[PDB]
């Protein structure tokens, strides 16, 4: 089925239909008027950001054996892996980029709703996710509340409960335990039998919308369109 | 926020 849409729902009910249960709902009218959703083309991010140097996941997937990460500018990142006809997948996932340039989190806020948590703001850890049409993010799992805001573009997104885990098969080492051995939307059914049958939740995620990923949710992300999202990780 | 360590 798919993810509820609710506008602006308030602290009190969010907390208690959704935060406390770990169900995940999308939030309207909440980011829709942050300046970033008028303010960042690709003209604006290469004016403040362009020259800066960010960390770059090039290949299609973090699970592929060929995939690697590598350095270079905002500007390069554009150039090589968004406008011109790209010869890879390159993805800026992940990233601190508001700490790096603190001027672009002027066009951001963090939800009210953070507040509700156990945590410092101070602690809260805002990452960017920036890339080409065709992005995956592999079905995973964090150890933190989440809130994906886009900004950009849109991403199909999948999301199967922590309850489901065992037919997620996780990966048995230690940097990948959080990572589902699945992929989502070609599964190998000989291979991972117990997939094909586990309920899920999905959605298009748009501009101005946000999603609340709850604490260990599994989450799978394919960007649809040029994309850029921002997360909020905070307990 | 990573999830590629
Ligand atoms: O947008 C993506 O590709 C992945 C986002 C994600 O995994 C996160 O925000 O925790
Ligand atoms: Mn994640």
């Amino acid at each position: 089925s798919t993810v509820p849409r609710l506008h602006r729902p308030s602290l009190q009910h969010f907390r208690e239909q959704f935060l406390v249960p770990g169900r995940p709902v999308i939030l309207k009218g909440v980011a829709d008027h942050w300046p970033a959703m008028q303010k960042w083309s690709l003209e604006y991010i290469q004016e403040i950001a362009g020259a800066r140097t960010v960390p770059v996941e090039v290949g299609s997937r973090y699970t592929d054996e060929e995939w690697s990460q590598t350095l270079m500018t905002v500007n390069e990142f554009i150039s090589k892996y968004i406008v011109n006809e790209p010869r890879d997948v390159g993805y800026l996932a992940q990233h601190q980029l508001f700490d790096q340039i603190p001027e672009l989190k002027q066009d951001i806020s963090i939800p009210d709703y953070c507040s509700l948590g156990d945590g410092e703001e101070e602690e809260i850890t805002i990452c960017a996710w920036f890339g080409p049409q065709g992005t995956i993010s592999p079905l995973h799992q964090d150890p933190q509340q989440n809130f994906l805001v886009q900004v950009m573009g849109r991403k199909y997104i999948r999301l199967y409960s922590p309850q489901e885990s065992g037919a997620l098969y996780p990966h048995d080492t230690h940097l990948l335990h959080n990572t589902s051995q699945v992929d989502v939307e070609n599964p190998d059914l000989e291979k991972f039998p117990k997939f094909a049958k586990a309920p899920f939740l999905s959605c298009i995620l748009s501009p101005g919308e946000i999603l609340f990923i709850p604490v260990k949710y599994w989450h799978y992300v394919r960007a649809l369109d040029l994309s850029f999202s921002v997360s909020f990780w905070w307990s | 926020c990573a999830r590629a360590y």
